[PDB]
Parts: structure tokens; sequence; C-alpha cells
């Protein structure tokens, strides 16, 4: 029962990896391919973050792997800190 | 942020018995009035009073 | 992804500033690591005798520019521009020449030298 679902998840992950490999081959040799649309739309878009552009979709994020994004900077964060109370 | 009545080189502020927070830093202060000769951040506590 | 260097808008830049913890701050020669996207910053820092190592876990470098470049994103200082190669850039536009790093009060805008000891 559970084994069938695990195998389905493995096959879906393998298909996603195949699409990622196709995208890598595209970035290396061109290329008119599966991942052209997402990257072409994202390059001209004003969305500095991938979360708002891809809306959390897995294939869109997979096609966009390898490009610079605002989310890559950890120094822009600011952890809220409570100062010392008293003596 | 607390209410203020003068801004610039010299500042005057008023506080209540509640904690105030700014960007990345929250602090606790008591009600009162403070006067500063410089435009630095001011709150009513022993640390700033020293 | 590996950061790259670009030289666009080099003639419009007066100086450079550092962004640490989401707040812009001045640069000192004792700092040892930065995240950089510009090549002229190497000449800017070498003339002062400084050396550094590039890493993503270090304060970013932003250039003070006299030309309105990029667009404003809420929550981020200055302006953000994306290169033709996909890399992003940061700049500090200004209206008047006497500008360092400016922070926002709820009513007015006041310059500061240190965020920890200012009305920011």
């Amino acid at each position: 029962i559970i084994i069938w679902f695990l195998l389905l998840s493995v096959c879906l992950g393998s298909l996603i990896y195949s699409t990622a490999a196709l995208g890598v081959l595209m970035s290396n040799l061109g290329m008119p391919s599966y991942c052209t649309g997402y990257r072409e739309g994202y390059l001209n878009s004003t969305n500095v973050t991938i979360a708002t552009y891809c809306t959390g979709s897995i294939p869109c994020s997979v096609c966009l792997s390898g490009l610079d994004s605002l989310d890559t900077y950890p120094s822009l964060e600011t952890i809220q800190i409570t100062i010392s109370s008293f003596k | 942020f607390p209410n203020t009545y003068l801004e610039g080189s010299v500042r005057v502020v008023t506080t209540f018995d509640s904690e105030y927070c700014r960007h990345g830093t929250c602090e606790r202060s008591e009600a009162g009035v403070c006067v500063s000769t410089s435009g630095r951040w001011v709150l009513n506590n022993d640390y700033y009073r020293s | 992804h590996v950061m790259s260097k670009h030289t666009d808008f080099s003639s419009e830049i007066i100086g450079y500033k550092a962004i640490d913890g989401g707040v812009t701050r001045d640069i000192a020669s004792t700092d040892t690591c930065f995240a950089n996207k510009h090549a002229d910053f190497d000449t800017w820092f070498s003339q002062r005798g400084g050396s550094y190592t590039n890493d993503k876990a270090c304060p970013l470098i932003a250039a003070v520019i006299t030309r309105e470049v990029g667009f404003v994103v809420p929550g981020l200082p200055g302006t953000i521009l994306r290169t033709t190669n996909g890399d992003f850039l940061h700049f500090l536009p200004r209206v008047f020449s006497a500008v360092g790093n400016i922070c926002y009060t709820p009513s007015k805008l006041i310059e500061y030298t240190d965020f920890a000891t200012s009305a920011c």
C-alpha cells in the first residue's frame, strides 16, 4: 500500500530531475526547450523574489534554479532583539 | 514609538508604563519625561539615565 | 549560483556604502569580508590598502549614484536593479549632494552615523 505511494513519489521526483537536466542542457546549449518560458518571463518581470513569481509551484522553481535572486542574501534579515531589562 | 514634542539637535519625549519597540530592538521603559542634548535614542530607564 | 562583477553605470558613482543587518552603515578598513557585485570597488578598496574575501554571509556593497536607477521595493533600502544577465544590483539615489545614509522617522527624514545611537 504505502510502497506504491513511495514508488509514485520516486517516479515523480525522477521526472522532475529529468526536467532539471533538460534545463541544464538548455542553459549549456541554447536552447528552445521546456524551461524557456519561466525564465524568459522571470527575467523581464519586476518580481525580485521567486516565491511571488512561481507561487510555490515545483516545476517553476526547478526551471529557475541557478539564477540570482533577492532571497539569496541572508544579511538583509534583521532578527528582533529584546534589550536587557534591569539591574 | 513614544510621543515627542521637539525633534532635532535637542529632543523631548514622553513615555508610558509599557515597552516600546523599534527596528530590530524592543525595549522596556517607565512612564515619565526625558530631555536629551543630542538626537540619540532616549528611553526612561536606569541605563539611559546613567 | 556564483556572483559576478559588472561595471555598468560606473561614471555615475561617487562612492560605496555597506549594508549590514538590513541597515546601511559606513565602511571601515578593518572589515574583512563583503558580498560584492562591482569591479571598481576593488580599486576603491585597494587605494585605501584594504583586502577582503568574497562570501554571501557578509555585508553587501552598494554604490552611491547621482542618477535615478532601478525601482523601489518595500522593506529594502535604496533601489534595486537587475542586470541583463539576471544578477541584481543595489544603489543609493540622492536628491542633494550632502547625503550620507538616511533613515526614516515616522514624521521626517534625518541622517545618522550609527543606527544603534540615532533616532532612526
